[PDB]
């Protein structure tokens, strides 16, 4: 098919759902890209109160959390001087119900 | 593909896949180099002694050596030094090792 | 001049068919 009613090509994104003609097959009106909007917004949880007091015990994994997240943010000057890469990606893993989310 | 003993006998004919080149291990020559290039990225100090490290490490591949140096920076950061110490590399060696780091006696 | 005009009419009919949308297909094989 080709270009919409009079809509810019940039607005006609990849994966974006579109209404087309019943029999003359051509874009008319853009439609919401899927239904990722609104569903997702339910799922989002924002900065909970959860602190290490509410985490039962402390282990080495938590000490390895602290380095990655806390240290480059408070002072990226330290990471430069060392000339190491600054950690900013982490993979957390183990058995479920460990409390992986609680520490995050 | 990792050893030819595992590979099947009919596709391992000479002149089929041309030369067959075996990789000999690091020999305390190549080790020192391999480390040197990995530390070039991080800050370079004379506190570090590359030759000593080459001697410590025995039967370690390129991959393993690389891990020894990456582990050193996490340790230096943890200490909070501006610059990594030779001391930290030694500690990375026994962390990359399968066995648990130096601890008091309790069975041996 | 005469010959060129005859090309111009033939080209316009080809133009009508080529106009979007059109079925998309794939050619399994050419017998020829
Ligand atoms: N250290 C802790 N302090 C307090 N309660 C805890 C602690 N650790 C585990 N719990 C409890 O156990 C629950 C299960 O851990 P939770 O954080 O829900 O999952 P997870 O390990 O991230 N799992 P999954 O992503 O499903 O594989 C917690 O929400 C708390 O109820
Ligand atoms: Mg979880």
């Amino acid at each position: 098919v080709g270009l919409g009613e009079r809509v810019s090509p940039t607005d006609i994104e990849e994966g974006m759902r579109v209404g087309v003609d019943r029999s003359k097959y051509n874009i008319e009106l853009p439609l919401p890209p899927r239904i990722d909007p609104s569903v997702t917004m339910m799922t989002v949880e924002e900065k909970p109160d959860v602190t290490y007091s509410d985490v039962g015990g402390c282990k080495d994994q938590i000490e390895k959390l602290r380095e990655v997240v806390e240290l480059p943010l408070l002072s990226p000057e330290r990471f430069a001087t060392l000339g190491i890469d600054p950690p900013k990606g982490i993979l957390l893993y183990g058995p479920p119900g460990t409390g992986k989310t609680l520490c995050a | 593909t990792n050893r030819v003993d595992v590979l099947d006998p009919a596709l391992l004919r000479s002149g089929r896949l041309d030369r067959k080149i075996e990789f000999p291990l690091p020999s305390e020559d190549s080790r020192a180099q391999i480390l040197q290039i990995h530390s070039r990225k991080m800050t370079t100090d004379d506190d570090i002694n590359w030759q000593e490290l080459a001697r410590s490490t025995d039967e370690f591949n390129g991959a393993q050596l690389k891990a020894v140096t990456v582990e050193a920076g996490m340790i230096a950061l943890r200490n909070g030094q501006s610059s990594v110490k030779h001391e930290d590399f030694v500690e990375g060696i026994s962390e990359v090792q399968a066995r648990k780091s130096k601890s008091v006696s309790f069975y041996a | 001049n005469v010959m060129l005009e005859k090309i111009k009419d033939n080209k316009e009919k080809i133009k009508n068919n080529r106009q979007l949308p059109y079925l998309v297909a794939n050619v399994v094989e050419v017998m020829d």
